[PDB]
């Protein structure tokens, strides 16, 4: 937040003091960047799956509000995304397992995490 | 799965059941989060 | 809201807060009533159904 | 003397409304919807009571519920300072007011002394508490019994009273979990129980948002403070001398007159809002919001020293009553309600800025894509014009020149280019 900003101001400021330089000079803000950044620790537990369940989120999202017409199924998101992915698999092995990986990713979202809904025909 | 709420409506009809009651039925149920429209308000479908 | 502003007279026939609040106190201080054993029997008739 | 002429001079202009309205908190940047709410809350209405049967109120309460960082408390140091009488109370502890009575002998005088709470020393003022979700029991208890009674009752060492707290409340607080939740309603993000949210005519949401452009305003605005205080839309905002005056003299000589109401729409626009929450399924309106815009209604008509009410005060107060009510609801009921009601929420709008809040929805979403498969973002940002316009005939918008030569398009450092029809920031 702001918070942070003034602590940055203040840090500089601390710097200054200490090398009695008369005044905030860049090497001062960048060492209060450097210790505020490595203050900042960050939660380990995944994130290929979360970026996987958001861009699926976001392409049915889209779908829904750009068309009131119908939508898509299951195996068109599956296609849609190995369509998108064709240009970054070289391999028919690498298809398959991405694949198969995805397949798992959506029908975890699906029924455990409940993120997505299905119905029937 | 999805249901029309025209046939909701013809169904209960046919029962002789009034419409007022069926509409505050579906109320009820879009209050405590059951029910949801899809894209057209025609067609509902049923959630938990 | 709009009538608020100048007559206070919605109603014919209003008691006035002071009558009625006067009238409330003499009624409760002046007299007490009760039943009637035509009217009981109706009553406990009633109240059993 | 001149004095009240120079009020009557500056109530002859027609923009005295945007004036008074840009006037309030200099050193705050943004939150322009708090700051009109703010204005109606200090200019306030007038109560009516019917005989001695019916009391309303005219007293507009304000409450505030912010993310941290979002600069609640600095609203009411501002409105403390420019209120002629304010209290200032907090219900973390240690408050040098309290917000109960009691009867104490005084430490510094040693006199036996009846302090009365908060509430009873503001008649006819505003009264202030930061951080409202901390409050005990007590305090809780008496707020309530302040706000809806509008009077403390004490019975305490043989001492039996009843003190009048004709008083405006003005809250800040904080969401449960420490950030506000978009997919849930007001009242489960906020510590406080649905009774005492009833109370208050207006109820604003300061939700902390990621945008680079604002962030860098406000930061600029944050570091040029610093370097100014070391030690070696509105044309014109008034004085705030000017501003006491022109408060004083429309509250003591002001009356405006609801002799020109249109029942017909009020009562047709309630009867669909009641219609369109029905079917929704959430929180249905009420009566009592009406009751909230008449006397926004009035306030407006204070502003202008107008004797009567007319159509602009009205749709005015119905704009911002139906602000207040649809962002207190969730994600879907609330785009629903936005979508329908377009109608009545674009009361003097501008559509400059409705069509900057469509290019920042579509740029959000590019950027989100942008990173979640990327992994990181792009050094430039492209959007075409032709998602803009079908955006725009959706609102029924067919022109968008007058948008790119609009000030709002270079403020937000965006660029058109013809050579390919694209957007670029
Ligand atoms: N828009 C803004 N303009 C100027 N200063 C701001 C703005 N937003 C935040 N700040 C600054 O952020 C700092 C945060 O402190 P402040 O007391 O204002 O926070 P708060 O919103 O009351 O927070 P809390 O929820 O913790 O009570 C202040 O120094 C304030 O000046
Ligand atoms: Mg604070």
């Amino acid at each position: 937040t702001v918070r942070q900003l003034e602590s940055m101001i203040r840090l500089s400021e601390a710097m200054a003091r200490m090398h009695c330089c008369d005044e905030v000079q860049p090497k001062h803000v960048k060492e209060a960047f450097r210790l505020l950044n490595k203050s900042i620790i960050r939660v380990e537990t995944f994130s290929e799956y979360c970026r996987i369940s958001n861009l699926i989120v976001l392409h049915l999202r889209k779908v829904e509000e750009e068309e009131d017409e119908s939508a898509l199924k299951r195996s068109e998101l599956v296609n849609w995304y190995l369509k998108e992915i064709e240009s970054e698999i070289d391999s028919e092995e690498e298809l398959i397992n991405k694949k198969r990986i995805i397949e798992k990713v959506i029908h975890r979202l699906t029924h455990y995490d409940h993120v997505l809904i299905e119905l029937t025909q | 799965s999805q249901v029309s709420e025209h046939s909701i409506i013809k169904d209960f009809t046919k029962q002789k059941y009034p419409e007022h009651a069926i509409h505050k039925v579906l109320q009820l149920m879009l209050r405590r989060g059951e029910i949801q429209h899809r894209m057209q308000r025609k067609v509902l479908y049923r959630l938990k | 809201h709009v009538s608020a502003l100048t007559q206070t007279q919605a109603v014919e026939g209003e008691i006035d807060l002071a009558k009625l609040k006067k009238f409330i106190a003499y009624c409760r201080v002046k007299c007490g009533p009760r039943l009637s054993a035509e009217a009981a029997e109706k009553l406990k008739n009633r109240y059993i159904i | 003397d001149e004095d009240v002429k120079m009020i009557t001079s500056l109530s002859k202009d027609q923009q005295i409304g945007e004036k008074i309205f840009a006037s309030i908190a200099p050193s705050i940047y943004g939150h322009e919807d708090i700051k009109r709410g703010l204005a109606l809350a200090l200019f306030g209405g007038e109560p009516k009571n019917p005989g001695g049967k019916h009391k309303v109120r005219g007293d507009i309460n304000v409450l505030l519920c912010g993310d941290p960082g979002t600069a609640k408390s600095q609203f009411l140091k501002y409105i403390e300072k420019v209120s002629s009488r304010a209290i200032f109370t907090t219900g973390q502890g240690a408050s040098a007011v309290g917000l109960t009575a009691y009867v104490q002998r005084h430490p510094v005088s040693r006199e036996w002394t009846l302090e009365a709470g908060a509430l009873v020393l503001a008649d006819r003022g505003v009264c202030l508490i930061d951080e409202f979700d901390k409050m005990n029991d007590q305090d809780r208890t008496s707020i309530h019994e302040a706000m809806e009674q509008q009077s403390i009752s004490i019975s305490k060492a043989g001492i039996v009273t009843s003190l009048q707290a004709r008083c405006t409340v003005i809250a800040a607080a904080n969401p449960i979990g420490g950030r506000y939740d978009p997919s849930l309603t007001f009242s489960e993000n906020v510590d406080l129980t649905e009774p005492i949210i009833s109370r208050f005519d207006i109820l604003c949401v300061v939700r902390d948002t990621v945008d680079p452009v604002q962030d860098e305003m406000l930061a600029r605005f944050v570091v040029g403070s610093h370097v100014r205080h070391h030690p070696s839309y509105g044309v014109e905002p008034l004085p705030q001398e000017v501003l006491k005056k022109y408060i004083i003299y429309a509250k003591e000589r002001v009356h405006p007159k609801l002799n020109q109401m249109d029942q017909d729409k009020v009562a047709k626009m309630y009867s669909d809002l009641r219609k369109e929450s029905m079917a929704t399924g959430s929180i249905p309106i009420t009566v009592r919001h009406i009751e909230s815009m008449i006397r926004m209604a009035e306030a407006h008509a204070r502003i202008h020293l107008r004797d009567y009410v007319i159509e602009d005060d009205v749709n005015m107060a119905i704009r911002v009553m139906l602000e207040s009510f649809i962002d207190t609801q969730k994600f879907s009921v609330m785009r629903s309600m936005r979508k329908t009601f377009a109608r009545y929420l674009s009361f003097r709008r501008d559509n400059n800025e409705l069509l900057l809040f469509i290019l920042k929805q579509l740029v959000a979403e590019q950027v989100t894509y942008q990173r979640n498969r990327f992994g990181a973002q792009q050094d430039t940002i492209e959007v075409p014009e032709k998602d803009l316009v079908d955006k725009a005939r959706q609102i029924n918008i067919h022109n968008l020149s007058a948008f790119y030569d609009s000030e709002l398009f270079r403020m937000n450092k965006f660029s058109h280019d013809l050579k390919r029809k694209m957007i670029l920031q």
